[PDB]
């Protein structure tokens, strides 16, 4: 098709794929054009099809599916995208290998698209070859299903179901593997209303499973699996009435331990994703939580295969074993199920076997009774909280289990739940779970079991109070001061860390131990870079403990071996956070020390986005590492490296704490700080970490400037917020947009009055209508899945009306022409059925009154069920009457009602309420109205309402109510919601002989009455 | 040098 010339020419460019790179050169710049792309589609398409050469025709049918999308396949014509067709429909059906089939069928994808004419020779293609005797021509098929899923929309329904019944059943299992691809892939791209077509096959499905126990092949049973765990993500209700055969069948897989380990795991995933998509599903059946108890339960007894002594856990790291793989799962399954079922779910199944495993002559089960419990415990935390004493008559006993594992086992739980039933557990068991851990510290125990006592006690510590930690100390240090002579180099850090974190429990009740335990501690660093890694933790953990006077005894000395360690990636952060310890020990003092510590954090914080233009193939093979993850921004991947963005996250963070503690000390660093690390940091698309710490930075730093000291402050607070404000209109992750309005709230309340101008202003009702059109739009977005986590919404909204509020105060009125561009959305949300929305744009219209079609709504919401709702209406109509009569007395008895309440959630709610009486009662002054707000009295959870309710009770001062009076005013003053009605108050008991003024504070016991001579005459 | 999930 095309004249003899091309070929050879293009023949041999793709041949060579010096010689190369002049031939990449020819294809790139000379062969991708208007006047050449359509002649080497051509051309590729037909090499792909019909070159009995391997690699001529791979690469050709690869460059084809590359160029396919970048022409577009649209902007070509019709006579030659015909050929095209024809020629990758003819390369199909011939004799192909394999893998050419497979890039083939990829390429073929490439020419079907809603833009072009249709293509009914292909359809027809594909159903003969789903019939194929040869399974590389039905597995082929699927694929490219797979990859245009609107085929199978296509396809006649009665014709399609068959197909993928056919294929679930396949003799070929990787036909089978590319059916169930498809079959799911077809949930993953179309939309719902397109489900109720295919979804009736899942029983199909389902009813296929067992095949694959019968072959022995458990290998393709995890790839089925893996596609069922997406299709549970996706329509968990689809399963609901086949549920209990999934359970049960994956129950007889992951009990089948003659099985590999992938076949078992993927079975426990599929199980376990169920509690995340069906909660509701799962906990109507008491079937699902006993199953995944017990299969979990089991799996977590498969550790130290033939070793029974545990010969080779008690002589190793304190690291894990990452080949005890179906061990590591059951833990992490455990744990996930819990934490989304709770615990009125499946702690009676998980304890209904609990008791029984302590018990076993297998110690495996008694060990993995105590790891189960440690994983369970936090999602079950609503129920086992209450069972405290119950849980530690297990545990405890084992503690002296004779097996070490079992003893290490028991050393877990007591950590775990310290951290999981904090602060309860310290303050309740420190008499049953101090002496268990401590006396396994002794040196008669195994490595292994005084490393892991050791460290539940820094589980323990993190929540304990000093007072409680005082009588343990000695006990507690003479035992660790003897693992920290250990030969074994991970007991002696361990031995550290957990001195260091309870030192930093014991706070000033350490000061004691300091003498003995710094030379050790100097020792150890004047001589295995973790050692001292957290060895200078322990020495400035230490510091701040025993606080600035007493660290000076060694800390210069220690400054200089510091400085030695820097100057020299685990030992790095220890280094820093050491750094930054001492700093919030010595206060000013530090500064001398900024020109050995700013320096390095202001190289690693000015990182900029690592990015690799990246291509198709090797991508994934990128993200192998932690530290590399890929993504997609409009078609074309790209590679970016997460660590270096989130080291530079990290030192943002040093520098903002060094900057918010030494202040104005700081200000030499602000500009630069700012205009190289803050600014552009908001700039970074592909991380919103950094994007978030740089608005985080900008008020700290001109708080830094401002106190030190100018045009600067204001040159760089114009650059800031305006760069802030352009972030609105742009930003896509809604987390953000609540760190850029908060970030401008706290740069507003930093610069003060006048600091925006009128463009600014303008562009911030931009941005503020942005956020507030896609927010609606969110919000107003079943069948397949079960009925929050979407405060997000709320929490952008929340910081929103902060900002407008802000925005207000600095303008001083002036933002309310601005503000009225977008009423209209204003409007929609107090008149949309959702609270979220009602919520906000009542707070705004509050606002707005501070400096008609309204009031309709929100005499409605004052009855509303929601409390806070009637909180943000009753200020909405006390604020009218504040600095704006026809609504306000006549609402002056609902609000009576409302009022009558004094409960926790809705305390809040009817204090405003009461406050909106008393300037009704205000501005207006009835005698009846003000002896039913005095009832109200007193207000102790709002701060700006009872600031106005008791201004409203010296205002109606300066009989028997007279201890109602005072006491209402020692409430207000003792709660903290109220600051000198003091001088009111006094002057009433002035009209009282002394013997009657004095028995009013008759009722109060010291704590109140120390208070109270420091608060009156 | 703590316990953790």
């Amino acid at each position: 098709a095309l004249p003899e010339e091309v070929n050879r020419t293009l023949l041999q460019i793709v041949q060579a794929f010096q010689i190369r790179s002049v031939a990449e050169k020819a294809l790139s710049e000379e062969w991708i054009t208007e006047n050449n792309i359509e002649y080497l589609l051509t051309f590729l398409a037909e090499q792909a099809a019909f070159s009995q050469d391997t690699t001529v025709a791979a690469l050709s049918a690869v460059l084809f599916r590359k160029l396919a999308l970048k022409a577009p396949i649209t902007h070509i014509r019709k006579e030659v995208l015909a050929q095209i067709r024809s020629s990758l429909l003819k390369g199909f059906l011939s004799e192909r290998a394999d893998s050419i089939r497979h890039k083939l069928s990829d390429a073929i994808a490439e020419c079907v698209q809603d833009d072009l004419p249709a293509w009914p020779e292909l359809l027809q293609a594909l159903i003969e070859s789903l019939k194929s005797g040869n399974p590389n021509f039905r597995e082929s098929s699927f694929r490219i299903l797979t990859t245009v899923p609107y085929l199978i929309t296509a396809v006649d329904i009665n014709s399609i179901l068959p197909i993928f019944q056919s294929g679930f059943t396949d003799a070929s299992d990787n036909v089978k593997i590319a059916a169930v691809t498809a079959f799911v892939g077809y949930f993953k791209q179309l939309p719902k209303s397109e489900w109720s077509k295919l979804g009736i096959l899942l029983p199909s499905l389902l009813n296929s499973l067992p095949r694959f126990l019968d072959d022995g092949k458990d290998d393709a049973l995890a790839s089925v699996f893996e596609s069922l765990i997406e299709l549970v993500e996706l329509a968990p209700k689809l399963f609901k009435d086949m549920f209990d055969q999934i359970i049960q069948f994956t129950d007889m897989v992951i009990k089948n331990k003659d099985l590999e380990p992938p076949a078992r795991t993927t079975a426990l995933e599929l199980l376990t994703v169920f509690s995340e998509n069906a909660p509701q599903m799962c906990k109507s059946n008491q079937n699902y939580g006993q199953t995944l108890v017990m299969v979990t339960l089991i799996m977590m007894t498969e550790v130290s295969i033939d070793d029974d002594d545990a010969a080779e856990w008690i002589e190793s790291d304190d690291t894990d074993d990452e080949e005890e793989v179906t061990y590591d799962h059951a833990r992490q399954a455990l744990d996930r199920v819990a934490l989304k079922l709770g615990g009125e779910y499946l702690a009676a199944p998980l304890f209904q076997y609990l008791q029984q495993m302590i018990t076993s002559t297998e110690w495996r089960e008694r060990f993995a009774a105590m790891m189960a419990l440690s994983s369970a415990a936090e999602g079950c935390a609503d129920v086992l909280i209450g069972e405290i004493p119950k849980i530690l008559d297990m545990v405890i006993p084992l503690i002296n289990d004779p097996h070490p594992r079992v003893q290490y086992g028991c050393c877990n739980v007591l950590g775990q739940i310290s951290t999981d039933f904090s602060p309860f557990i310290q303050r309740t068991a420190h008499d049953r779970i101090l002496p268990a851990l401590i006396s396994k510290l002794t040196s008669e125990c195994t490595s292994r079991v005084q490393t892991h006592a050791a460290a539940a006690l820094v589980n323990f510590s993190e929540f304990a109070s000093k007072d409680i930690l005082e009588p343990y100390l000695d006990s507690l240090l003479t035992n660790l001061l003897v693992l920290l002579q250990s030969n074994k180099l991970y007991v002696q850090e361990q031995a550290l860390t957990t001195i260091a974190f309870i030192a930093e429990a014991a706070k000033n009740k350490f000061i004691k131990y300091y003498d003995t335990l710094m030379p050790l501690l100097l020792n150890v660093l004047k001589v295995n870079s973790v050692l001292k890694g957290k060895c200078m933790e322990c020495a400035t953990l230490i510091g701040f403990a025993v606080g600035k006077e007493k660290f000076h005894e060694h800390s210069q000395e220690l400054i200089s071996i510091l400085v030695a360690l820097q100057n020299s990636d685990a030992l790095r952060s220890y280094l820093e956070q050491s750094w930054s310890r001492i700093c919030r020990i010595l206060g000013d003092d530090f500064v001398p020390l900024l020109p050995i510590v700013i320096p390095p954090l202001l190289i690693t914080a000015k990182a900029t986005q690592d990015v690799g233009l990246i291509e198709e193939e090797e991508a994934a093979n990128f993200q192998q590492y932690p530290d590399w993850d890929v993504v997609q921004v409009q078609g074309k991947h790209i590679a970016i490296h997460t660590s270096v963005l989130d080291d530079k996250v990290s030192a943002m963070e040093l520098l903002q704490s060094y900057a918010t503690l030494l202040r104005g000390q700081f200000a030499v660093y602000v500009k630069e700080v700012m205009e190289e690390i803050a600014l552009p940091s908001l700039d970074f698309y592909l991380h919103d970490g950094v994007r978030a710490a740089g608005a985080t930075l900008i008020p700290i730093l001109l708080s830094c400037l401002l106190a030190a000291t100018n045009e600067e402050l204001v040159l760089l607070w114009h650059k800031a917020s305006s760069k802030l404000i352009g972030g609105l209109m742009s930003e896509p992750m809604p987390e953000i947009t609540q760190v850029y309005h908060n970030s401008l709230v706290n740069g507003i309340k930093v610069m003060g009055d006048n600091c925006l101008s009128e463009d600014q202003l303008a562009a911030f009702t931009k941005g503020v209508s942005a956020n507030l059109t896609d927010t609606y739009e969110r919000m107003q977005d079943d069948e397949y899945n079960e009925n929050e986590e979407d405060f997000t919404d709320e929490d952008l909204l929340d910081e929103i009306n902060k900002s407008i509020a802000a925005v207000l105060k600095t303008t001083n009125g002036h933002y309310l022409k601005n503000l009225e561009n977008i009423w209209p959305m204003i409007n929609t949300f107090l008149l949309d059925n959702e609270p979220i929305l009602v919520i906000f744009a009542l707070v705004v219209i509050g606002d707005l009154i501070q400096y008609n079609a309204f009031i309709p709504k929100v005499t409605e919401c004052l009855i509303s069920p929601d409390a806070r709702i009637r909180q943000a209406a009753s200020y909405i109509i006390g604020v009218c009457a504040q600095y704006a009569a026809d609504v306000c007395i006549p609402t002056l008895d609902t609000l009576v009602q409302i009022v009558d309440s004094k409960l926790e959630e809705n305390r809040s709610s009817t204090e405003n309420a009461s406050a909106a009486i008393a300037k009704i009662l205000y501005a207006y002054n009835v005698d009846t109205y003000t002896a039913n707000w005095f009832k109200t009295l007193p207000t102790i959870t709002d701060k700006e309402a009872a600031s106005f309710n008791y201004q409203f009770l010296s205002q109606l001062i300066e009989q028997s109510n007279i201890s109602a009076v005072v006491d209402s005013v020692i409430q207000a003053l003792n709660e903290r919601s109220l600051t000198t009605v003091i001088s009111s108050v006094k002057k009433l008991l002035g009209f009282l002989p002394s013997s009657d003024a004095m028995a009013i504070f008759n009722r109060y016991p010291a704590d109140i009455m120390e208070k109270v001579h420091k608060w009156f005459a | 040098g703590s316990i953790k999930k």
